[PDB]
RNA sequence: GCGCUGACUGGGGCCUGUAGAGCACUGAUAGGGCUAGGGGGCCCACCAGCCUACCAAACCCUGUCAAACUCCGAAGGGUCCCAGGUGGAGCCUGGGAGUGAGGGCGCGAGCGAUAACGUCCGCGUCCGAGCGCGGGAACAACCGAGACCGCCAGCUAAGGCCCCCAAGUCUGGGCUAAGUGGUAAAGGAUGUGGCGCCGCGAAGACAGCCAGGAUGUUGGCUUAGAAGCAGCCAUCAUUUAAAGAGUGCGUAAUAGCUCACUGGUCGAGUGGCGCCGCGCCGAAAAUGAUCGGGGCUUAAGCCCAGCGCCGAAGCUGCGGGUCU
RNA sequence: GCGGUCGCCUCCUAAAAGGUAACGGAGGCGCCCAAAGGUCCCCUCAGGCGGGACGGAAAUCCGCCGGAGAGCGCAAGGGUA
RNA sequence: CACCUCGAUGUCGGCUCGUCGCAUCCUGGGGCUGAAGAAGGUCCCAAGGGUUGGGCUGUUCGCCCAUUAAAGCGGCACGCG
RNA sequence: AAUCCCCCGUGCCCAUAGCGGCGUGGAACCACCCGUUCCCAUUCCGAACACGGAAGUGAAACGCGCCAGCGCCGAUGGUACUGGGCGGGCGACCGCCUGGGAGAGUAGGUCGGUGCGGGGGA
RNA sequence: GCCGAGGUGGUGGAAUUGGUAGACACGCUACCUUGAGGUGGUAGUGCCCAAUAGGGCUUACGGGUUCAAGUCCCGUCCUCGGUACCA
């Protein structure tokens, strides 16, 4: 069994994003935590990091997400970065993935 | 069982020329070294007829040395089916891979007078120690039976080492 | 005589014969063989006449091999006609044979016998030939 | 004869080679399938036709498993 | 008018899927192996059912083929950049055209018959328009060479240097005996000169020449008799240095002869397989024969080396013309 | 003349850019689809073996194996999970 | 095939007159024979000469009658208006 | 921040990183897991998707190692072919010079390498 | 002389798309039937040692192909449709 709905859906949505040219607001979410990474392709380089497992916070992971959401803005917007795309990878734009995006407010956005 | 050759060294000189001068181009190689040489065609032929990638050639060669080499490929030009380049493989202390003749021994093998000898492979690929090198291999069983088959693990297999893949293959049958 | 059943395309160009025997080429089934010295198209009806000549001079045992096969469609107009309007028409099949190739090749017979058969068999061919035995060199595999 | 037909040669192929200077618009490759894929600053039309999106120069990229790519690296 | 951009060349990048090869796909395909099911041949007719001397899928080995197959893939070619390249180069605008029947050759293919001074394309070339010059006996396109004019000067190219016919009857070393050269093949042959492998051979072979040939016997079978010598055969076995119930004659089945066999003599090589060079046969057409001719045989032929010379309208020297 | 052909697409011929001929080798078009169109979200085939009432080579189902040999309205090619 | 000839190279057969080739029909000379002799078969040499008259059909060709040493095959613009 | 080890992200190279066998890892990360109230869900199924949680497990997955049976990569010689230049054969085709030079196969090689960013260590 | 088809028991003739015969027919012999026959119905019947069993020979004749040939390949004779300058 080569490649999986996971790996597939992952490329599918992520490949489209990488065409538009913008900086990528990649979102990896785990069972316990949710992390966020602003990457620049063609330079193969990350610019602004913002995890929850790095901000040692907890209590309802939909609300944690938004926090690490707003956390990403602050750190980033202070580096000039304003406009970006927003990955979303394998995750449907919903719950804590949608939450973090809604948190990414106070920083460029359009999402 | 022991065959002497001779040899020389190559660097320049077009193989075309050597060829013209009765000499037969060729390379000498193994895990450690690789160098181009040339034998004498008239000489080499005499040896290889009997040698024949089955037995070991010692290869004299200035340098006074005497190198344990099997012949692992003979390129002969199709137009005259004569050889045009030999490449000699030199042995060291590490199990090699080779072809060993198959002394079809026994008899008409069961149901005698008669049956079918069914000759498949006058050789066989074996991973063996460069030290002990079987001159051939006894292939008897008894024999034998009618419509049977000596696979491969049924064969003698002297204290060389073992087979070379192909656990199950013809080698014997009567029909 | 001897044609290849089911063909993707009937009627094929003709190409040249500058080759030198793709291979081949080194005997691989019998004790003796007939090798092609010249390039030619060998006709199924030429092969069948070479085969028979041997099985015949072998009492009936015997053990040919042939090794060449007529897969090339040979065409030819209906004569008494002029160029243009379709192509040949197919009147048989040939095997392409450049020098080096081993045709036929026999086994399970004496030498003064196999060699006499191969000679006969050779007279049925439009090219010059050569009889071989098979030594180490042949064991090219 | 039942044959005799054929169609007009479609003059397909690459139109700009690597290290050639192009301009926004210049079509860079005419092809049937996606023999080449649109890289950086390279669009592709409904007939799979690759063209410069901006001015600059032409460079090719063989991403093996990922196929071959035509990029228009700017300079404008 | 612009003016170094031109063909061609060097370096560099990118594009390609042919030559070759390959069998991984599409098909074709030799042999063997192992096995779907059938041919079957059949037990039943309830499961069934055993075997494969025809298939034959796949699968595995060993082998191969393909313009419309490709896991591969040169050389080359295309294009852009940077350089060289001043050329009856390039580019731009315009005036005048003619051509739109090509042909031979080389190379690459298709058609054709691996026919045509055939036909159709491709890339080159020449003739076309160089039917001007030299060579090729003669001959548009094969070789040499691009003819502005004059010279009773020189060097050369192809090709030549016995005579027609300018320059070697030049120097070496080999080959050929056919007039080969002055040709046409499969195939064939103690032609001749070389190279090589093998068999036997001073325990003495190979030629010849001496010596002897069984014996139960007719071998039996067939069969008046086949007694080796009608035939079918069972073709014995002994003995011997050594003779096959006998290879050929003989043949009223006999007689007699003779041979494969061993001994002796003589004594030295002898028999076979390849390989190359040059020749030989294969080889019959119509008006008069011939390599262009005469003529040529350690060459006036063929191969390998050399040194010179002859040789064009090419090149040079001298003078001249015209254009730029 | 008779016959065949006449425009368009695909493949080869075509000599690895483009192009390239013959009464050269083979096929196809003269439509079609209001969803077979746009976008967003999900999903991944064909086969092969084993398993499972009526199910049989093949209807639907479960298991493993399966990089594409499936599919993409129709020819061929290129393309494509 | 379409190369000279369409500002013309008259086209079958016969007659006449030949001439040449030899892959020889007869006659001469041979080898082999499954050649007793005689008579044949088959192959080799040999082109000097010879190679009939009729019926039918425009015919060439062919069938046929009567013979013969034999009733030869071809080329010469299917020789020759 | 330096160097380094492990882990989670995300790239790039695009099989030497792959298949398969074996062995390892749960403190931390990750997964599975525990539930289906709530957002949201499955043409049926909380399998997926999704949320809220965390007792348990590294069985599955994933990560990291080892093994060359397969897969993949693969010289060096030597050829085939061929720019260009010359010869040869009635041809079908063949040979020489000078440059370029595969394919198969042989020797071998390989069960990854690395960029940026995190979390945890030394 | 030239291309294609076919030659079968005493007669007519089928299997002719690859696998074990000289079918069902008309004779002919016996049997049923009839007073006896004809017709019709059984069964023998290509050939030869065969009580049957079963050996072996048959597809115009001869020679090869294949494991197997009435069939595919040729050769001779027989026959049927064709068909042979030339302007
Ligand atoms: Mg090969
Ligand atoms: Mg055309
Ligand atoms: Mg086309
Ligand atoms: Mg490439
Ligand atoms: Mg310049
Ligand atoms: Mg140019
Ligand atoms: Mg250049
Ligand atoms: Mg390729
Ligand atoms: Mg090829
Ligand atoms: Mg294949
Ligand atoms: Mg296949
Ligand atoms: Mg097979
Ligand atoms: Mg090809
Ligand atoms: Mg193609
Ligand atoms: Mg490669
Ligand atoms: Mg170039
Ligand atoms: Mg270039
Ligand atoms: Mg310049
Ligand atoms: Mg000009
Ligand atoms: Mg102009
Ligand atoms: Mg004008
Ligand atoms: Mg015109
Ligand atoms: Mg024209
Ligand atoms: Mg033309
Ligand atoms: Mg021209
Ligand atoms: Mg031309
Ligand atoms: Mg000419
Ligand atoms: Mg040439
Ligand atoms: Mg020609
Ligand atoms: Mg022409
Ligand atoms: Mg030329
Ligand atoms: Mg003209
Ligand atoms: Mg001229
Ligand atoms: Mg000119
Ligand atoms: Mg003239
Ligand atoms: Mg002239
Ligand atoms: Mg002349
Ligand atoms: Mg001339
Ligand atoms: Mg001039
Ligand atoms: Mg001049
Ligand atoms: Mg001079
Ligand atoms: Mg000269
Ligand atoms: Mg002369
Ligand atoms: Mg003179
Ligand atoms: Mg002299
Ligand atoms: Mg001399
Ligand atoms: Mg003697
Ligand atoms: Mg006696
Ligand atoms: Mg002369
Ligand atoms: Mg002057
Ligand atoms: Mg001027
Ligand atoms: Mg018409
Ligand atoms: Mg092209
Ligand atoms: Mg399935
Ligand atoms: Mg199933
Ligand atoms: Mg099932
Ligand atoms: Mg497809
Ligand atoms: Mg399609
Ligand atoms: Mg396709
Ligand atoms: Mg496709
Ligand atoms: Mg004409
Ligand atoms: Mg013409
Ligand atoms: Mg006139
Ligand atoms: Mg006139
Ligand atoms: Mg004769
Ligand atoms: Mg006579
Ligand atoms: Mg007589
Ligand atoms: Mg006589
Ligand atoms: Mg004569
Ligand atoms: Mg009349
Ligand atoms: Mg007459
Ligand atoms: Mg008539
Ligand atoms: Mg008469
Ligand atoms: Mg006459
Ligand atoms: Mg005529
Ligand atoms: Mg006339
Ligand atoms: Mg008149
Ligand atoms: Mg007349
Ligand atoms: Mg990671
Ligand atoms: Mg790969
Ligand atoms: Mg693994
Ligand atoms: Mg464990
Ligand atoms: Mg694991
Ligand atoms: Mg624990
Ligand atoms: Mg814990
Ligand atoms: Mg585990
Ligand atoms: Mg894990
Ligand atoms: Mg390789
Ligand atoms: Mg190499
Ligand atoms: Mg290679
Ligand atoms: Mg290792
Ligand atoms: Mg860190
Ligand atoms: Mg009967
Ligand atoms: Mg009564
Ligand atoms: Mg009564
Ligand atoms: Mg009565
Ligand atoms: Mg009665
Ligand atoms: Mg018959
Ligand atoms: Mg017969």
């Amino acid at each position: 069994a080569r490649l999986t709905a996971y790996e597939r859906r992952k490329f599918r949505v992520r490949n489209r994003i990488k065409r538009t040219g913008r900086l990528r607001l990649s979102v990896f979410r785990s069972l316990k935590h949710i992390y966020a990474q602003i990457i620049d392709d063609e330079k193969g380089v990350t610019l602004v990091s913002a995890s929850s497992l790095a901000l040692k916070l907890k209590g309802n992971k939909t609300e944690v997400a938004r926090q690490v959401g707003r956390a990403l803005a602050e750190k980033a917007l202070a580096l000039g970065i304003k406009q970006v795309a927003f990955d979303r990878g394998p995750y449907k734009y919903h719950g804590r993935v949608k939450a973090l995006a809604e948190g990414a407010r106070e920083g460029g956005l359009e999402f | 069982m022991e065959y002497r050759l001779k040899a020389y060294y190559r660097e320049g000189e077009k193989p075309s020329a050597l060829r013209r001068a009765g000499k037969l181009p060729g390379v000498m190689y193994n895990r450690h070294l690789n160098r181009k040489v040339y034998v004498d065609l008239v000489e080499f032929d005499k040896v290889f007829r009997q040698a024949s990638i089955h037995h070991v050639i010692v290869l004299e060669l200035p340098d006074g040395q005497s190198l344990p080499t099997l012949v692992r490929q003979v390129n002969l030009d199709k137009r005259r089916r004569r050889p045009e380049h030999v490449d000699f493989f030199v042995l060291s202390d590490e199990p090699v891979e080779m072809y060993v003749p198959l002394r079809f021994v026994g008899t008409p093998a069961g149901v005698r007078a008669g049956g079918v000898l069914q000759e498949i492979h006058r050789d066989i690929l074996v991973k063996v120690s460069p030290r002990n090198i079987p001159e051939f291999i006894e292939v008897d069983v008894s024999g034998l039976e009618i419509g049977d088959s000596l696979h491969a693990s049924d064969l003698k297999l002297p204290p060389g080492v073992e087979l070379a893949v192909s656990p199950e293959e013809t080698i014997a049958a009567v029909v | 005589m001897l044609m290849p059943r089911r063909m993707k395309y009937r009627k094929q160009q003709r190409g040249r014969l500058k080759g030198a025997t793709k291979g081949g080429d080194y005997v691989a089934f019998g004790d003796y063989g007939l090798v092609a010295l010249e390039p030619a198209w060998i006709t199924a009806q030429q092969i069948e006449a070479a085969r028979v000549a041997m099985v015949r001079h072998f009492r009936r045992g015997g053990k040919i091999f042939i090794r060449i096969f007529p897969d090339k469609p040979y065409t030819k107009k209906p004569l008494e006609v002029r160029m243009g309007k379709g192509k040949g028409n197919v009147e048989g099949y040939v095997a392409v044979v450049k020098p080096g190739r081993v045709m036929f090749e026999v086994a399970g017979v004496t030498e003064e016998q196999a060699m006499e058969a191969l000679r006969i068999a050779g007279h049925k061919l439009p090219i010059k030939t050569k009889i071989v035995r098979r030594d180490a060199y042949d064991e090219a595999q | 004869t039942r044959n005799g037909r054929d169609s007009q040669a479609k003059r397909l192929g690459v139109k700009r080679y690597e290290g050639q200077v192009v301009r926004a618009g210049n079509i860079l490759v005419r092809q049937r399938g996606t023999r080449f894929k649109p890289g950086k600053n390279v669009g592709m039309g409904r007939d799979f036709t690759l063209f410069a999106l901006v001015d600059g120069v032409v460079e090719f990229q063989d991403r093996g498993r990922l196929g071959r790519y035509v990029h228009v690296r700017p300079l404008a």
